[PDB]
């Protein structure tokens, strides 16, 4: 909160296994305002992910 | 896994993107952006008792 | 002195003035009459 | 009054304003969102004018 939500970080730092949004397109997340953003941190299986 | 859970809500609060403010423009028709409200209309100074 | 109430899932009619402060409020599972008044949307039936 | 109300009805949308959903979504999204505004919407101007 109270910050310039740039994601552009994400998609430099990293490819990944997946990306899937759903309330928003993963491309307009720097256009849009967030109320509160919450990064929940986690490791799960590969088969697990779905 | 890293789950950005995030609400939309007209923001009453900000966290927004890498966007650029510009001036405000009153007594036109504008097209305007204010925290990721969007929308078309006339912006008139108010009198309403917030 | 000390009170206290606890809050449950309600729907209210909340009247509002030409101010932006509510004046009065009906509780619409109160009374049969307050539900008319939440049906009808008015204060006075 | 009832037009206009049935305005704020989401129609299983994720929101009843058009401009959320087209700064929100990519257009192969958008689609589907405002498709689901505008069935709401015909029957609304349908059952008005019978
Ligand atoms: C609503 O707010 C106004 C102030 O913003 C309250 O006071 C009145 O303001 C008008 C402004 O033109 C004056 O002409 C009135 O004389 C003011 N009232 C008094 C008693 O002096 C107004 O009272 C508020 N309304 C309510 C219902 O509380």
């Amino acid at each position: 909160s109270n910050c310039v939500a740039d994601y552009s970080v994400l998609y430099n730092f990293a490819p990944f296994f997946a990306f899937k949004c759903y309330g928003v397109s993963p491309t307009k997340l720097n256009d849009l305002c967030f109320t509160n953003v919450y990064a929940d941190s986690f490791v799960i299986k590969g088969n697990e992910v779905s | 896994v890293v789950v950005l859970s995030f609400e939309l809500l007209h923001a009453p609060a900000t966290v927004c993107g890498p966007k650029k403010s510009t001036n405000l423009v009153k007594n036109k028709c504008v097209n305007f952006n204010f925290n990721g409200l969007t929308g078309t209309g006339v912006l008139t100074k108010s009198n309403k008792k917030f | 002195d000390y009170y206290v109430g606890y809050l449950q899932p309600r729907t209210f009619l909340l009247k509002y003035n030409e101010n932006g402060t509510i004046t009065d409020a009906v509780d619409c599972a109160l009374d049969p009459l307050s539900e008319t008044k939440c049906t009808l949307k008015s204060f006075t039936v | 009054n009832t037009l206009v109300k049935q305005l704020s009805s989401k129609f299983g949308a994720i929101s009843s304003v058009l401009n959320d959903i087209l700064s929100r979504l990519d257009p192969p999204e958008a689609e589907v969102q405002i498709d689901r505004l505008i069935t709401g919407r015909l029957q609304s101007l349908q059952t008005y004018v019978t």
